Parts: C-alpha cells; sequence; structure tokens
C-alpha cells in the first residue's frame, strides 16, 4: 500500500507532426 | 484486557483488542484513502469523497483517544 | 469374563461389557415404540415406505427416460427442439428426485425406528502414559546410539553430503526440461534475431515489408486488405498484419500462417477514425507526432494492464475499455489510461497507404505492446 | 500423395499398395483435398495388394 509512478517515457508532445509518405515495399 | 462487567464471558475466549491497534489501524485507514487520490481519473468527485471518509474516520480516532486520554472512556 | 460365563450373558449385557472396553458407555437407549399396536406405527412404517417407493419409481423413470427419450440435439426453430430442450432436465429431475427420496426415507427411517441413544466414550487423550513415552523414547534412541552413527563423524558428514548432492541433482535434473530462457532470440526481424516478448506479427522482417491491415472477414480467405474509406468516421475496425507471401487460405501452408496470425496474442489492432469536428482535441505522444494518417489512429488491442482485449470503443467518448477488469484509455490522447487498473498507455500503430492506397503499417511498435514485466523499458 | 497407375507401371514378379482415389478426390493443395486423402489413407479397410 504505497504511491505511485509514472512511466518514465510517456510524456506528451506539442510537435504536430508530417503526414505519413506514401508506402513502396522492397522485392525482398 | 476486559472486565467481566464490560464482557461477561469473557474468561470463556478472546475478548479485548488493545486500543493503540484500532488507533493506528484508523490512522493507517485514513492515509490508504488519501493516498488513493494519487492514480489516473480525470474527475474529482471520488477525491471529495475519499477525503470525506478520511475525515470521518480521523475524526473518530481523535475523539476516541482525547476521551481516553482524559478519563471519560475507558 | 471367562467363556463359561460369556456362554451365559444375554445380548444386551454382551453390548454393555463391549461398549465398557472400549470406554462407552450408553446412558440412554429407548425403543421409538414402546406401546405396541398401534395406527400411528402403521402410519409411519408406510410413510417410510412411500418415499422409499418414490425412489424406485423416480429410478425407473431415470431408466425409461434416459433410454427412450429423444436426445439428439435439434437445429434452431424446428420441431422436436422442445423434447431435446426437455432431454438433460428430465435426466436431472428423475436421477436427483430417486436418490432424494432413498436419502430422505432412511432419515426418517433413522428418527422414527431406530431407536435414540445418549453414548458418552472417555478421550484418553493429551500425554500418553509414561510406560508408553518412556519405552518409544528408549527404543528411538537405542536405535540411534548402538548405531553408533554419532561417533562416527566422516561417515554422519560423508552420508549428509551424498545424499544433498543426489537430491540436488535429481531436482536439477527434475525440472530443468521445464526452464526455458524468455529472451532466446528465436524470432526474424528485420535486425537479426530478437526475442519472442520483443516482437509481434508487425514486425517488419526483410527491411522493407509491406504489412497490410487486413479485416477478418470471419469465412477461404478470412484476411482481406481495406482502404481507408472503409471505416466511417467514429467507427472501429479490428486489422491484423497480413502480407502478400501470406496467401488466401487456400493452401494449408497459407490456412496455418492464417491461423498463426490470427492465434498471435500481440497481432490484433484498433482502427479509429476520428471525427474531423474533433480532431483539434487529439493530442500526440512524444516520438508519435506522425503515426496517424489523418483521422485513422491504429492503436494495440491489448490492455497493458494483463493482456486482455481492450476492445470496447466508445466513439462519443473516445474511450478504449477493457472488460476484464474496467481499464479505460483515451484514444484522443495516445490511449493514455484515464481509469482503471491500468498505468500504461496502448502502443500506438504507424500506419499510412501504399501506392494502390490500400491501407499498410509504417513501420513497428515503438514498445512492446502487451502486458508489462522486469525486462521492460 | 495419390497418383494414377497403369497395367506397364507394375512388372511381372512386382507387388504394389493401392489405394481408392477418385478424380474429386484431388492432390492435396487444398485443406479439403489434404483431409479427404488422410482419410484415403488412414482407412484400415483401404489399402489393396496389386500383383503382376
Ligand atoms: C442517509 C440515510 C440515513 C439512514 C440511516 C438511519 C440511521 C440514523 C443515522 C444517525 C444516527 C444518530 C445517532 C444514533 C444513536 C447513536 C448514539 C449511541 O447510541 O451511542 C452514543 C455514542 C457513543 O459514542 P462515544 O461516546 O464516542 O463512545 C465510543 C465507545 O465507547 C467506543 O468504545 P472504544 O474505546 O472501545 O472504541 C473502540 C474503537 C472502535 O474499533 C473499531 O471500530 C476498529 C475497527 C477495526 C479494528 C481493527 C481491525 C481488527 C484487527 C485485525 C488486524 C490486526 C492488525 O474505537 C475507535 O477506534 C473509533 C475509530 C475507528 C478507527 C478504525 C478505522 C479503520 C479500522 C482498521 C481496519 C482496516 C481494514 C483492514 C482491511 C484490509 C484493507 C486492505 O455517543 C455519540 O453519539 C458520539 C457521536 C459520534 C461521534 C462522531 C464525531 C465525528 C464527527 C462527525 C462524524
Ligand atoms: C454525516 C456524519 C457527520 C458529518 C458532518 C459533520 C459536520 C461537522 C460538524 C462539526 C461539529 C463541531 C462542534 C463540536 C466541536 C468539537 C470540539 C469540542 O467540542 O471540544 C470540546 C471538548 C471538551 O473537552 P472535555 O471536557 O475533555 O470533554 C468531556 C465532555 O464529555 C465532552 O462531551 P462528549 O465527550 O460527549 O463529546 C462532545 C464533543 C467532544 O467530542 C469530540 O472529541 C469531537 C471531535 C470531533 C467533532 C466534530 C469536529 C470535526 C468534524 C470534521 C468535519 C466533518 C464534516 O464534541 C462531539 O463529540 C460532538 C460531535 C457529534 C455531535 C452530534 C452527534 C450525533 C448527532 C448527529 C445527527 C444525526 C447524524 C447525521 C449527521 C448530522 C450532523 C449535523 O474539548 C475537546 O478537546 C474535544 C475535541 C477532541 C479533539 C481530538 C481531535 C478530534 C478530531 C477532529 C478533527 C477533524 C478534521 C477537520 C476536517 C478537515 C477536512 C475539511
Ligand atoms: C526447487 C527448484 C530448485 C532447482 C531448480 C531447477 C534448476 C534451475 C535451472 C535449471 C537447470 C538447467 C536445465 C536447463 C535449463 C537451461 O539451462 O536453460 C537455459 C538458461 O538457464 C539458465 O541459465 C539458468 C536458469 C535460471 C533459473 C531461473 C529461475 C526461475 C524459476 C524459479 C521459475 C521456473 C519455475 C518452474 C515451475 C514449473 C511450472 C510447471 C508446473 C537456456 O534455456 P534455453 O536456451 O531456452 O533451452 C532450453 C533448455 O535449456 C531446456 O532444458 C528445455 O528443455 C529446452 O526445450 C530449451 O528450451
Ligand atoms: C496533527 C493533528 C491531528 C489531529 C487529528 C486527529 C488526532 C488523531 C491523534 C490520535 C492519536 C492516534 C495514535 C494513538 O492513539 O497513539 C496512542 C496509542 C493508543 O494507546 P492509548 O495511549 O491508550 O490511547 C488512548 C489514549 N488515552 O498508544 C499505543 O498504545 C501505541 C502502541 C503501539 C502498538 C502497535 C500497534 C500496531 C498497529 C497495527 C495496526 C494495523
Ligand atoms: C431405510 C434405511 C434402513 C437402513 C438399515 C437400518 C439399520 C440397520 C443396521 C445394520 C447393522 C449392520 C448389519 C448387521 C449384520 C449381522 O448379521
Ligand atoms: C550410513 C547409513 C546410516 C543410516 C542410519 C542408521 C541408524 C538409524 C537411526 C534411527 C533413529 C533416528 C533418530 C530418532 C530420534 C532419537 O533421538
Ligand atoms: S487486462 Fe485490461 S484491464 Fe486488466
Amino acid at each position: 500500500a504505497l504511491s505511485a509512478c509514472s512511466p518514465p517515457g510517456e510524456t506528451a508532445s506539442s510537435e504536430p507532426g508530417t503526414t505519413p509518405a506514401i508506402w513502396t515495399g522492397s522485392p525482398s | 484486557g476486559v472486565d467481566v462487567e464490560d464482557v461477561p464471558s469473557a474468561e470463556w475466549g478472546w475478548s479485548h483488542m488493545p486500543i493503540g491497534v484500532m488507533h493506528i489501524g484508523g490512522l493507517l485507514s485514513a492515509a490508504f484513502l488519501l493516498v488513493m487520490m494519487r492514480g489516473n481519473h480525470v474527475g474529482h468527485v471520488e477525491d471529495w469523497f475519499l477525503i470525506g471518509f478520511a475525515a470521518v474516520i480521523v475524526a473518530l480516532v481523535g475523539r476516541n483517544w482525547w476521551l481516553r486520554r482524559r478519563g471519560w472512556i475507558r | 469374563p471367562t467363556d463359561a460365563e460369556l456362554a451365559e450373558m444375554s445380548r444386551e449385557e454382551l453390548v454393555k461389557l463391549g461398549g465398557k472396553i472400549d470406554g462407552v458407555e450408553t446412558i440412554f437407549k429407548e425403543p421409538r415404540w414402546p406401546v405396541p399396536g398401534t395406527k400411528a406405527e402403521k402410519r409411519t412404517e408406510r410413510l417410510v415406505a412411500y418415499w422409499l417407493m418414490l425412489g424406485g419409481l423416480s429410478g425407473l423413470a431415470l431408466l425409461l427416460v434416459f433410454l427412450f427419450w429423444p436426445w439428439e440435439y435439434q437445429p434452431f426453430g424446428s420441431e422436436g427442439e422442445f423434447l431435446y430442450s426437455l432431454a438433460t432436465p428430465l435426466y436431472g429431475l428423475t436421477f436427483g428426485l430417486s436418490i432424494l427420496s432413498i436419502g430422505i426415507g432412511a432419515v426418517l427411517f433413522q428418527k422414527k425406528f431406530i431407536p435414540e441413544e445418549i453414548s458418552v466414550q472417555d478421550r484418553h487423550d493429551g500425554r500418553s502414559p509414561e510406560v508408553h513415552r518412556k519405552t518409544v523414547a528408549a527404543n528411538l534412541t537405542d536405535a540411534l546410539e548402538g548405531s553408533t552413527l554419532k561417533r562416527r563423524k566422516v561417515i554422519g558428514l560423508s552420508l549428509g553430503i551424498g545424499l544433498g548432492a543426489f537430491g540436488a541433482g535429481t531436482l536439477v535434473a527434475f525440472i530443468g526440461g521445464l526452464i526455458k530462457n524468455p529472451w532466446k532470440p528465436v524470432v526474424p526481424t528485420a535486425e537479426g534475431k530478437k526475442a519472442v516478448l520483443w516482437t509481434s506479427g508487425w514486425t517488419p522482417r526483410f527491411k522493407g515489408e509491406t504489412i497490410y491491415l487486413a479485416r477478418a472477414t470471419g469465412r477461404e480467405s478470412p484476411f482481406v486488405k481495406m482502404r481507408p474509406e472503409d471505416i466511417d468516421a467514429g467507427g472501429m475496425e479490428t486489422v491484423f498484419p497480413w502480407r502478400e507471401s501470406d496467401g488466401d487460405g487456400t493452401t494449408v501452408e497459407s490456412e496455418h500462417k492464417l491461423t498463426e496470425i490470427a492465434m498471435g496474442v500481440r497481432n490484433p489492432v484498433m482502427l479509429i477514425r476520428i471525427k474531423p469536428a474533433d480532431m483539434h482535441r487529439v493530442i500526440k505522444r512524444k516520438g508519435q507526432e506522425s503515426f496517424n494518417f489523418g483521422e485513422l489512429f491504429a492503436y494495440t488491442k491489448v490492455c497493458s494492464h494483463l493482456g486482455c482485449p481492450s476492445s470496447l470503443y466508445e466513439q462519443q467518448t473516445y474511450r478504449i475499455l477493457c472488460p476484464c477488469h474496467q481499464s479505460q484509455f483515451d484514444a484522443l490522447e495516445f490511449a493514455k489510461p484515464i481509469f482503471g487498473p491500468a498505468a500504461r498507455a496502448l502502443a500506438q500503430l504507424p500506419i499510412t497507404i501504399d501506392e494502390d492506397g490500400y491501407l499498410v503499417a509504417n513501420g513497428d511498435f515503438v514498445e512492446p505492446v502487451g502486458p508489462a514485466f522486469w525486462e521492460r523499458k
């Protein structure tokens, strides 16, 4: 019965990020 | 830790719990209710419910301790 | 008592003597019907008889119903489904009624005809008499002292060493077949061989592998590619990692691969199209600002608490809910757990479209997916 | 796992274990095909000694 800790790698951001580029797949 | 006048069948079985156990139990229960306010929830109605119940428990423990400290309650 | 006077004891006297030998005194025992020839005795006898006879007739009913009732399953909404539905309740009724009636008859016979008694037995518990305790202690001590093992320390030390070593070796050779390293690299990946818990079916395997988000049609070809316009806003989809080289379920190896991707515990993905009127409310996670393709977000369908499928999408609150323990994650805030016992956000899968437009995964999960463990983070 | 035969395949003094194969059983690529071929090969009264 003790306290809580937030996950060290679960922060939020403010950058909106770029739209994903169209995908192309290598033959193999 | 009790008398026949308080617990008639005291000789027959375990019939007394030291008041320290109850006092620290109340304090720990209040601390648990308070510490449950840290976590994941947007709303704050539950925080007020926890605060109210912790306040009631602390008030009960404080009154009982004060009355045993002054002599009225034994 | 001698044989001659044992020959001349009545049965009651012999019962008294036998009980007295064992330490038991029956201080009360009286027949249930002292007054002969009453109607009440006849009534009670017939009551016990009726209960036993009901048990017999119910056992007969069990035999008959089991042998002759129509028991085979009948399809939905057809004739004979009522008789099929009654099949098993009739077995239960007949069997339970028969044995319960027999038990009731036995109880009534005990209460009404077997004479009421009050016997008293002496416990003779606690410590044994000193003769027994001393003799048994002397026998044990004499065994240990005549063995002479005490005054031979080399033999005792060798015996302890040998027995402990054999026990340790046997225990190790027993448990050792079950011990498996969870971190042995066994899963191929576009970055070598990796442990199972670090990988799922979304992990690319040859550095540019096209992994399609395929819906489960639940049918030959249970998975099919899908397009972004196949999800209306506020709609939810369960997609799986399906590649071209997995097949369409016709060939047996194709079915094996499709089964192995449908049974992957970390495979299912929840794909949700946010309504544009709410896309301003989206808060994005650091390092995942570019994982959505417009209005379509993709998260893991595995709860971060204990691995149940958090598969309840409430669109008007954008809340992902896990029914196993009532965790709530906010789909507008990178699936951050807003309620319940979950403390970690759901992983977000990067998605985009290919040249044809079919939705594909734009990489791998940027973290382990399921419930946490020691070696995570 | 199952292919047809001709009287010239087996030779005088040879022996062959043959199984009843219909032309709707197939060759085992599809799942129903492999189930049917397994049923053929795991039927206790199916195999036949063919001797020339
Ligand atoms: C009362 C118990 C006291 C004795 C316990 C038994 C002794 C423990 C060690 C076992 C002796 C070693 C035997 C082989 C173990 C070994 O050397 O494993 C290696 C890596 O071990 C190590 O470094 C050391 C192992 C560290 C132990 C970790 C402790 C966790 C335990 C406590 C939890 C298990 C509880 C078991 C309960 C049973 C549940 C079921 C009822 C790598 O495994 P892996 O590369 O996957 O290869 C696999 C073959 O090893 C393996 O036989 C197998 O047969 C192959 O299939 C292959 O997978
Ligand atoms: S597994 Fe989802 S809340 Fe427990």
